[PDB]
RNA sequence: AGUGUGGAGAUCGAAGAUGAUUAGAAACCAUUGUAGUCCACACUGCAAACGAUGACACCCAUGAAUUGGGGAUAUCUUGAAUAUCCUCAGCACGUACGCGAAAGCUUUGAGGUUACAGUCUCAGGGGGGAGUACG
RNA sequence: UGCUGUUGCUGUUAAAGGGUUCGUAGUUGAACUGUGGGCUGUGCAGG
């Protein structure tokens, strides 16, 4: 049974937030995952291990294995997110990661690489995402395509719902953590790029705490 | 040396749109920085700006609005026929749908897509989006 | 902020607040400045110190007033002061205002640690020198919220996004500077009125 | 400054905006010409002919008052140097610096400064061949 | 790895080439005067006790008149001043932390 | 320390070992010579 | 709380200002009036009326005893 | 405001702020961006309903530059007097 | 850093010529060395007369005799 | 450092001598000492010849300093120096973007680069063999 | 295989800036000669 600890959650659980769209509007951090669970309908949140590796720390008699996982979540349609932790089993971190990988959810951008019919099928401008010596490329592909990208990439830009891109890849790919966080964060950046479709200003408008600030009180 | 005004001040330009000011004064000017600055001004990419004149190669300070991402000289200009702008678009432009390559031709300064319609060619100058 | 809609100047500067200022030693600026503060100074004076104009000063008073006065939970605003001389100004500024306090050290994680009781998520935070109550401004950058600071010259302005140019060392000018600020958003509210001077003595207000 | 060496020096002259000479000045035009004909003969080269003229008479810019520039008003008038003013200016250095070597013959420094002169006379030499400043087969004689 | 940003020395890359080396005060070591760890000594001559033995007996000293003391500029290489005490190894943070003045 | 590990003994040794090399070389071809 | 303007610079700002950092460069002499004679505030060639100034390293000084009026433009 | 099909429909997933300050996109997970309410005055010192409202991009935050941005929005704004 | 002159092909070829001699699989490639010292003269094949059957031992950590021939 | 020819030859000191230490000690230590160390003239052209960071040019945040020259307007000696501010040029220091595998760098870039183009130039392409062999 | 790199590499510590200058072919090289004007209609043009 989920008991919300933070404003957002007990927005979330009284039903006034509809939507991610909202919390990524103002840019609110989602400390409890249960939020994501609430928000996206259900069987509507596919998930995957993406990795898991031993790490060891040695010690004074022998040496401390634990166990580092990699978890992928996403809706296929523009919402996705990526999870690692660390646990002394490998149960624990898979779960862990779970959690984590609902926690970072991201909204992504999606175009079209020539007319504009139908729905959106690619990365609307060229991005780069870096993390150690690895960087991941995304640049937009016509329809027909599909994701021409190794392994780990792909599987993410399945999961965010990129149906057709064209990729390339820099440093040392093999470190997958790297790899997984690299992808992701070339995706996260979609967002962030100001289109000229973009250029007209704004409406700021109060956030949900604002606006249920009474209700938040009782 | 200097060798490229025109590289000098776009990438001025761009520093500027990078670290988010609202005015950036270029240095020194010439008539090709002035086509450029109202091929960017033509699409809105920036707003107005003014020449000084020091009975020399004058001053140039240009308002910014935070619509340019990216502006650069390439060199060399590299020749560029008719079919060359695909290539062109999709090796220095962020997309298809948006972001502009300027060419020098023999009908005067201009954008890709503007050049493309008169059927022209000529010497790349940069680009902007 | 002193301007209104309206066009009216019922929250300029009456002169009748101004000599207190000038009394409590609210514009002697610990001989150091930073680049953030150069707007706010008037100059320098003799034996080595800076000044802080008024008008610039109570303007921005006066915003920070409007901006608490904006929120309709007065627990949604919490004040806080690392050093000890702000304290009790802490405590008479929160009991007349309604807003949450807490003063000493400030404990790491209560704006970011969700699960570990104490924790609360404030909308407005007021600070009364951002040096000492770094750690503060620090979880609030973490958490979407806005901070009120009272600054210094020397002040380091990070996360702050309303700064009040004053003197963040002097008790009397701590105590004072929250009076004004309590008053002026009581203003605000019909609580109290402008034409009757308030009945609050400010001695109270220092600490000790 | 910057050729043959580290200096990154900046002093030198701003010309003014406002080029019209200022009314208080009263000197005709032909009478500056006079002036600069009369220095000139005087075995006065074009730089210290301008500094007499700005700091004695007035005069701010020849240029300005008679539209002419000095060493234009001595090729007129068939006084300007043989060979140009910068270039007798190094020569003299560099014959100088000869003289000073032929005793002192462990300066080395003074040896690349001379290295470093010489280069620069035969920069400038071929410059003004090339502009016919200068007649072909023009040597610099150490 | 560079440990130090100074290169342990005082020499910036452009401000000379060559820094005469001096003999260590202790083992004689040739070290550049810019690294070589310097301090001034100003030494007295006898302790307390033997100050007032001497004192004692003295006309000369006194209240009034103060015994000499000894002045030395000493210049150790690194290793004799670290041996000898002078300078120790710091923790990483600590090791940027410079004194202007005696204290 | 002050330096990484070596393949062999310390490289100045090695190259006064080489130039010994080179010298008795040397000697050889110009007494064949 | 007035944001400067690159091309209109407020009078504090420029005439802190370098001669040739300045927006449009220009001169910092100028003429004085000390028979009366035009004197450069930065001679270096021995000027004379008996010595009127005394070349330095940026502007000459007037000897004492004479009056120096700064003249326009 | 956005992306649109050929057919009319708005297919951008949603609208990012975009700050009056510093006109960059503010992120999902920028977490220091703020929004600030200022208060309306009517004609004596009472507050009415409707307030105003801002919005600072993290990153301004970040560099310490929030407070002069802050600064010109309100004299642009007309809440706050650019001089005596 | 390269040199970018519009009419700087001349430097581009010449520095390419040079220091594609650097690969190694492209010296080997384009020299006579390796094909001359190699027993099979460039082929994929060759006969030979078996002159001794001989056990080559194993390489540290394995421990065999791996059954060879001289030929 | 080394080479040649003259000179010098106090100090220190490769070679070497003697005494210790040691299992041995051709070493470290002690006492010495040749060549050298110094000068003129002529060679040699190699250094962790280092910032292990090529040269020229542009932009670039903050605070306290420092060397030289200028500009404007409190103290001390009797012009010099000092004070406040500004400025150009120089060697740097502390705490912003941004970068980097990190250590770190940061108007003194290693920043302004997959959103990859200011100009020229040198070098590198797994470790050894080897800066060896041959010319 | 962006491990030959024009597109498109690396050179502080991984391989790699020449000890420092001068310098000839070579490569590269600052501005400037230049807003065409009137007339009617038409456009979420804008102050
Ligand atoms: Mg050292
Ligand atoms: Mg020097
Ligand atoms: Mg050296
Ligand atoms: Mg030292
Ligand atoms: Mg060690
Ligand atoms: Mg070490
Ligand atoms: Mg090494
Ligand atoms: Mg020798
Ligand atoms: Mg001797
Ligand atoms: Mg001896
Ligand atoms: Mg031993
Ligand atoms: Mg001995
Ligand atoms: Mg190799
Ligand atoms: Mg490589
Ligand atoms: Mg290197
Ligand atoms: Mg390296
Ligand atoms: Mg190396
Ligand atoms: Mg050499
Ligand atoms: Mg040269
Ligand atoms: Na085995
Ligand atoms: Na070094």
């Amino acid at each position: 049974e989920w008991v919300p600890c933070t404003k957002l959650g007990r927005l979330v659980k009284a039903q006034k937030v509809t939507s991610l769209e909202e919390i990524f509007l103002f840019s609110m951090p989602i400390k409890e995952h249960q939020i994501v669970d609430t928000l996206i309908a259900e069987g509507q949140l596919h998930d995957e291990m993406m990795k898991i590796y031993p790490v060891q720390k040695a010690t004074s008699a022998g040496q401390r294995t634990r166990f580092k996982a990699f978890n992928v979540v996403g809706d296929c349609d523009g919402h996705i997110g990526i999870g690692a932790r660390v646990g002394k089993e490998v149960s624990l971190a898979i779960r862990a990661s779970m959690i984590a990988a609902k926690l970072n959810i991201v909204p992504v951008r999606r175009g079209y690489w020539g007319n504009k019919i139908g729905e959106p099928h690619t990365i609307p401008m060229k991005v780069t995402g870096k993390c150690g010596s690895v960087a991941v490329r995304l640049v937009p592909a016509p329809r027909g395509t599909g994701i021409v990208a190794a392994p780990v990439p792909k599987k993410i830009l399945e999961f965010a719902g990129v149906e057709d891109v064209y990729t390339s890849s820099r440093g040392k790919t093999r470190t997958h953590g790297n790899l997984i966080m690299a992808t992701f964060y070339a995706l996260r950046k979609t967002y962030g790029f100001l289109t000229p479709d973009l250029w007209a200003d704004t409406e700021p408008s109060r956030d949900p705490t604002d606006e249920h600030a009474e209700l938040l009180a009782e | 040396t200097m060798m490229s005004v025109l590289a000098n001040a776009l990438r001025t330009i761009a520093s500027a749109e990078r670290r988010g000011k609202r005015q950036v004064l270029i240095r020194p000017s010439s008539k090709v920085v002035v086509k450029f600055l109202q091929v960017m001004q033509k699409h809105g990419y920036i707003g107005e700006f003014e020449i000084i004149d020091d009975h020399r190669a004058g001053k140039i300070v240009v308002n910014l609005n935070g619509r340019l991402n990216k502006c650069g000289a390439i060199c060399p200009r590299f020749d560029c026929a008719t079919t060359d702008y695909e290539k062109w678009m999709k090796n220095i432009l962020p997309s298809r749908q948006f972001g502009f390559v300027v060419l020098t031709t023999s009908l005067g300064i201009m954008d890709h897509e503007e050049a493309r319609s008169r059927n022209t060619g000529g010497k790349v100058l940069g680009f902007f989006y | 902020m002193s301007a209104v809609e309206s066009g009216s100047k019922v929250l300029r500067m009456k002169e009748s607040d101004a000599q207190k200022l000038l009394a409590m030693r609210c514009h002697i600026g610990t001989r150091n400045q930073s680049s953030a503060m150069k707007k706010y100074i008037y100059g320098r004076t003799a034996e080595g110190s800076h000044i802080i104009d008024v008008h610039m000063m109570w303007e921005k008073l006066i915003l920070a007033a409007r901006v608490i006065a904006a929120v309709e939970n007065p627990k949604d605003v919490c004040v806080c002061s690392s050093r000890l001389y702000g304290t009790r100004a802490i405590y008479k500024f929160s009991q007349h205002v309604g807003t949450s306090f807490h003063g000493g050290r400030f404990i790491p994680g209560t704006f970011t640690n969700q699960i570990q009781k104490k924790f609360v998520q404030p909308r407005v935070l007021v600070v009364t020198d951002p040096r000492t109550d770094h750690q503060a401004i620090r979880e609030a950058s973490l958490v979407n919220i806005p901070v009120i600071a009272l600054c210094d010259t020397d002040a380091p302005l990070e996360y702050v996004d309303i700064a009040i140019p004053c003197n963040n060392r002097g008790i009397k000018s701590i105590g004072m500077m929250y009076w004004l600020l309590a008053r002026e958003v009581l203003r605000l509210r019909g609580t109290i009125v402008r034409s009757v001077p308030w009945e609050e003595k400010v001695d109270l207000f220092f600490y000790r | 400054v910057r050729m043959h060496g580290n200096g990154r020096g900046k002093a030198s002259s701003a010309l003014p905006y406002r080029r019209t000479p200022p009314a208080w000045l009263k000197i005709a035009s032909r009478n500056v010409v006079k002036m600069v004909c009369k220095s000139s003969r005087k075995g006065m080269m074009p730089s210290q002919i301008g500094m007499e003229l700005r700091d004695s008479m007035g005069i701010a810019q020849v240029k300005n008052v008679t539209g002419r520039k000095i060493l234009r008003i001595l090729k007129h008038n068939g006084l300007a140097p043989e060979i140009p003013e910068d270039l007798y200016f190094l020569v003299k250095r560099a014959t100088q610096m000869r003289k000073h070597l032929e005793r002192h013959t462990t300066d080395r420094d003074t040896k690349y400064r001379l290295i470093l002169v010489e280069s620069r006379i035969h920069r400038l030499a071929r410059y003004y061949k090339r502009v016919k400043q200068l007649p072909p087969t023009w040597k610099y004689e150490s | 790895t560079t440990k130090r940003r100074n290169h342990g020395r005082s020499k910036p890359a452009h401000s000379r080439g060559r820094v005469k080396p001096i003999h260590c005060f202790n083992c004689g070591r040739l070290t550049p005067k810019d690294k070589a760890v310097g301090r001034f000594v100003v030494r007295r001559m006898l302790d307390a006790a033997s100050a007032r033995d001497v004192a004692e007996a003295s006309p000369v000293y006194g209240a009034n008149f103060p015994m000499p003391r000894l002045y030395m500029k000493q210049r150790f290489c690194i290793a004799c001043a670290i041996h000898s005490r002078t300078v120790r190894a710091r923790p990483v943070g600590n090791r940027k932390i410079r004194y202007t003045k005696k204290v | 320390g002050t330096v990484s590990r070596p393949r062999g003994m310390r490289p100045k040794w090695h190259k006064k070992r080489i130039k010994r090399l080179k010298l008795r070389r040397r000697r050889m071809r110009q007494r064949s010579k | 709380f007035f944001d400067a303007d690159l091309s209109y610079p407020t009078v504090r700002t420029e005439r802190m200002k370098h001669k040739r950092r300045r927006l449009v460069q220009g001169p910092n002499s100028y003429f004085m009036d000390v028979q009366v004679t035009v004197v450069y505030s930065h001679a270096t060639t021995s000027v004379e009326c008996k010595k009127l100034c005394r070349p330095t390293g940026g502007k000459a000084l007037l000897v004492e005893g004479c009056g120096y009026r700064r003249k326009p433009d | 405001i956005g992306m649109f099909n050929e057919e009319g429909e708005n297919v951008d997933l949603y609208i990012p702020r975009k700050c009056h300050a510093t006109t960059t996109l503010i992120e999902a997970h920028d977490h220091a961006a703020v929004q600030i309410s200022i208060a309306n005055v009517g004609p004596n010192g009472v507050i009415n309903g409707t307030t105003t409202t801002l919005c600072i991009a993290g990153y301004l935050r970040s560099q310490g530059e929030s407070d002069h941005a802050i600064n010109h929005i309100t004299i642009d704004r007309g809440i706050m007097r650019i001089k005596t | 850093t390269k040199t970018n002159g519009q009419n700087a092909a001349r430097k581009l070829v010449r520095l390419r010529c040079r220091n594609r001699w650097a690969d190694k699989g492209w010296k080997r490639a384009h020299t006579f060395s390796a094909r001359k010292a190699n027993p099979f003269g460039g082929s994929s094949h060759a006969k030979g007369i078996v002159l001794e059957k001989i056990g080559v031992g194993a390489k540290q950590p394995n421990s065999a005799i791996r059954k060879c021939v001289r030929v």
